[PDB]
């Protein structure tokens, strides 16, 4: 993007689920960094991640030798890369701000 | 260069159809295919008075073969009677009235019509150095070269005061324009 | 029937489109085409009244010789009317049931298409047109009279036994010569029992304007099924037993089913894109079911305050505990259907037709139809005759009226669409304007008992209602409220009367009236009934428009006139 | 058929004049001002009247009683009358 919704009314009930809603922003943050994948001299394989833990070493089968306990020193030169802000809002001015006080919403930019 | 220009002269190509004049048209029969000029079924199918079925070409098969065979086109292709562009335009209006299979007929042709351009800014991204006699229509199509008639051409001659004048305009060491 | 006269139809002409309404345009939008089709270049025509009529043809007098008659003819004798009539040819495809017969007869220039269940108008014409009392058309005494005159032989004629005509009863003498006038009141009056109980006892309308317009073309092998739709507007304008009685509803439940049942085009490629082919379904002509939420129907549906009672809260209260037998979602039930879940707007309907069983209103639903052109929409049978009234907008620029009349024939094209929208900014909004004085009339009684009927008089202005047939709405809207829910029936059901605040146009006292509730197929003796206190005195009254049901006051002329209109 | 509406005029006869050179050859040998602008019409039946978009200038002097050149600009006006104008405020209708 058709039809919108309100804050006081969203919870487990509906999670996971995309909605229409509007307040009054406030203030965020600036833009830093993000990166999605690069690769570690310790296995060289790209650093694929399914969201936007920490692993075995494979700086090992040079005959026997082990060397666990994750030796894994990322390489960043190898890598990719995104934004982010961070964002935040506040609620509606018309839905009882007064004798309540605001809740408000924590946001993620790409 | 127009819409028209096109349909001034696209639809006075002829096809056998089902249903005189002076022409190499004959009389008009049911029952009985006639080879007209296609701005009559204009003036039957909105008449509501007869169908009419396409050129040969038009299909599902040979131009889902060509899909492939234009990658040895690093210059041109297979050009089935050039101009699918303009019937293409009017026969898809009307003619699937009755007609099947009006779609992947809809998707290749823009999948075709939209790509040939899409190599010919390439092609374009190789001119250099004034070169004015090289070019491309080696089996060329009919309805695409007007959509860059009017731009680089009326561009290209206060270039070619600085391109074209080497082979026959000189000056000291330093170019010429 | 014109397959013979449609053979004629190349020389010049005028295909008027006739005056106010859906039909009209839906009926004649078409005809734009045929005549592109044998290539005949046409021109078309506003019409507001009688107004319009020789105010512009005044301006068009030719000799033209195919000339239309729809929505019309209940005016003059059409000849009387355009007395440059020689033998310029009228046709006859009109709605307005109510017409004189001089018009069918004198056959000149006008056709009959005639089929009917009334055998009551014989030699209407061969009496009324044919009768008189202290009568000259006749000899006399004198010596300049005794030659072969218009000797009618009639109530025109002599008194004296010198007429061939008039065989009806004895010319010497019945028991006197002049008796002759005494059997000419019987003869002219007895009948007028019937025959000025008919065109002055009330008014009503006949049948559609291209439905004909459809089979005359049937035969053409023409399956525009985009015309269909055209066709069906003029449909649901009137064949709505909501507004105007049909009958015909629940009989050509045959009819279109023996068209479209029978006529498929496609029986085996119908499921793509540009129209596919229509159905019919089994739906409502609740107030505007589809694109908003409910809660926009069950306060501003009709059906539903006719029994529930539902500007007040107990409806409310009845609503929902009534949506517990559905059990639906509330942030749902305040979201348009279309944008709800959806499982719930797919299984909706099929329970309703049921389980409105036991709750007073059974009969919300109807048979319709629905359709589209592509994948952006699905565009509603029944959703389409209200957006185009928005476009009919009482502005007083002096230009918009006659315009946005052209507007509405640039409407119904697939091509002209955006503009189709905005009818839906300006449409629901008057239909919850509606109420913006009733819950202020019901608490405040503003109903006027006012002798025998019920009556009511609106004394400021909308903006939105200067515009006329709301007025009819508003009428139609409450009187159920406390005229026929607090009550028994010996004293709730008369009809009613409502009034046109026109703050702006000076000053004029606007106004339209109809039947009590469950009195439907009671035609309305407001066919004539406020030429009661008109006839009677008359002060400035117009019947200017084409409508019966219409009329135009003073300021101040209404009271006085009200109280002759008493009975 | 409708100059403005409000020694150019000298330049405009000249031009008139030095464009009679097409309007020879135009129509035939000997020359007709030749339709260009109007009338792609089919012609019909030749006395039916006229409906426009509000025009301005009020130049029609084509052979009709009055028309009042704008929107119902609209009397019983002949074929030799509506000859005039297409894209200046007119053809929504015929």
């Amino acid at each position: 993007s058709a039809n919108p919704t309100n804050i006081r009314q969203l919870k487990s009930d509906c999670v996971s689920k995309l909605v229409k809603i509007a307040g009054i922003i406030v203030a965020a943050s600036g833009i830093s960094a993000k990166a999605t994948r690069m690769s570690i001299q310790c296995l060289s394989c790209s650093t694929v991640i399914p969201n936007l833990y920490a692993l075995k070493c494979n700086t090992e089968q040079a005959g026997r030798p082990k060397c666990p306990l994750d030796p894994f020193f990322i390489m960043p030169d190898k890598c990719k890369c995104v934004d982010f802000q961070t964002l935040k809002l506040q609620e509606l001015p018309d839905f009882v701000p007064q004798g309540e006080i605001p809740r408000h919403l924590q946001l993620f930019c790409d | 260069m127009d819409p028209s220009i096109i349909e001034f002269i696209g639809e006075k190509c002829m096809i056998s159809i089902i249903p005189l004049i002076y022409g190499p048209v004959g009389p008009f029969r049911a029952g009985f295919p006639v080879f007209v000029p296609l701005w009559m079924a204009t003036h039957l199918r909105k008449q509501q008075k007869c169908r009419i079925v396409p050129p040969e070409w038009m299909d599902m098969d040979i131009l889902e073969e060509i899909k492939e065979e234009e990658k040895r086109s690093k210059f041109f292709t297979k050009m089935p009677c050039e101009h699918y562009m303009v019937v293409a335009q009017l026969v898809m209006s009307t003619a699937p009235d009755d007609v099947p299979r009006c779609e992947e007929l809809r998707t290749v042709i823009k999948d075709i019509f939209d790509i040939r351009e899409s190599k010919l800014r390439t092609s374009i991204d190789a001119f250099i150095k004034g070169e004015g006699t090289y070019a491309k229509l080696d089996n060329l199509t009919l309805l695409e070269i007007h959509s860059v008639r009017p731009i680089l051409p009326y561009s290209l001659d206060h270039i070619a005061r600085y391109q074209r004048t080497a082979t026959a305009s000189q000056r000291d060491t330093s170019m010429l324009s | 029937l014109r397959n013979d006269f449609y053979r004629q139809l190349v020389g010049k002409r005028i295909l008027i489109v006739v005056n106010y309404d859906i039909d009209a345009i839906c009926a004649s939008r078409i005809l734009q085409a045929l005549f592109k089709y044998d290539h005949m270049l046409y021109t078309v025509v506003p019409i507001m009244g009688v107004t319009g009529l020789k105010r512009a043809y005044g301006e068009h007098q030719g000799d033209v010789k195919y000339v239309v008659l729809v929505n019309c003819g209940g005016c003059v004798d059409i000849v009387e009317l355009l007395q440059p009539s020689d033998d310029v040819t009228f046709f006859i495809c009109d709605s307005h049931r109510p017409l004189d017969v001089c018009n069918i007869y004198s056959d000149r220039q006008v056709c009959i298409l005639g089929d009917a269940s009334l055998e009551e108008n014989i030699p209407a014409f061969e009496t009324i047109f044919y009768d008189s009392e202290g009568e000259d058309e006749d000899e006399d005494e004198s010596s300049d009279t005794e030659q072969q005159h218009d000797d009618s032989g009639a109530g025109e004629s002599d008194q004296e036994d010198q007429a061939p005509r008039s065989r009806k009863l004895s010319r010497l003498e019945r028991h006197e010569q002049r008796i002759l006038k005494q059997r000419a009141r019987r003869q002219w009056e007895s009948e007028r029992d019937r025959i000025m109980f008919e065109y002055t006892q009330f008014s009503y309308y006949g049948r559609s304007a291209a439905l004909m317009v459809f089979e005359l073309a049937w035969k053409l092998s023409k399956d525009n099924m985009d015309l269909l739709w055209w066709a069906i507007v003029g449909i649901t304008e009137q064949l709505l037993l909501g507004k105007i009685e049909s009958g015909a509803y629940t009989l050509e439940l045959e009819q279109i089913q023996s068209h479209v049942s029978r006529l498929t085009n496609k029986t085996n490629d119908q499921n793509t894109m540009s129209a596919s082919k229509i159905t019919f379904e089994n739906d409502l002509h609740l107030v505007l079911y589809r694109h908003w939420p409910v809660t926009e129907s069950m306060r501003y549906s009709r059906y539903s305050s006719c029994q529930l009672k539902l500007w007040t809260l107990r409806g409310e209260k009845r609503l929902h505990e009534l949506l517990l037998e559905m059990g639906l979602p509330l942030v749902h039930a305040r979201q348009t259907y279309g944008a709800m879940d959806l499982v719930l707007r797919k299984e909706f309907f099929s329970m309703v037709e049921r389980l409105a069983e036991k709750y007073d209103i059974a009969d919300i639903v109807y048979g319709t139809f629905t359709l589209s052109y592509g994948y952006r929409s699905r565009y509603a049978a029944a959703d389409y005759v209200y957006a185009l009234l928005a476009i009919m907008e009482s502005v007083k620029k002096h230009k918009t009226p006659e315009d946005c009349f052209l507007e509405a024939s640039d409407a119904l094209s697939r091509q002209h669409k955006q503009l189709l929208s905005a009818g839906i900014d300006q449409a629901k909004l008057l239909h919850a304007a509606v109420f913006r004085q009733v819950q202020s009339s019901l608490e405040a009684r503003q109903v006027h008992s006012a002798g025998s009927f019920f009556y009511y008089v609106l004394q400021e202005e909308h903006a939105f209602f200067s515009y006329p047939y709301a007025l009819g709405l508003l009428a139609r809207f409450l009187l159920r409220g406390h005229v026929a829910t607090s009550r028994a029936r010996q004293a709730s059901d008369l009809p009613l009367i409502a009034s046109c605040p026109l703050n702006a146009s000076e000053g004029m006292c606007l106004l339209v009236g109809i039947v009590p509730v469950r009195e439907d197929s009671p035609r309305n003796f407001f066919g004539k009934a406020f030429e009661q206190a008109a006839q009677k005195s008359g002060v400035a009254l117009l019947q200017d428009f084409f409508e019966p049901a219409v009329v135009q006051l003073r300021q101040s002329d209404l009271t006085r006139f009200l109280d002759s209109l008493t009975v | 058929i409708i100059p403005g509406d409000i020694p150019e005029v000298t330049f405009f006869n000249n031009y008139s004049k030095s464009l009679a050179a097409y309007m020879c050859s135009a129509g035939y040998n000997q020359g007709l001002p030749i339709d260009l602008t109007n009338n792609l019409r089919p012609p019909k039946s030749l006395y039916i009247e006229v409906r426009c978009m509000e025009d301005y200038g009020k130049f029609e002097l084509d052979d009709g009683e009055v028309i009042h050149l704008k929107k119902n600009s609209q009397h019983y006006l002949p074929r030799a009358q509506v000859e005039s104008l297409v894209r200046q405020g007119i053809l929504h209708h015929i």
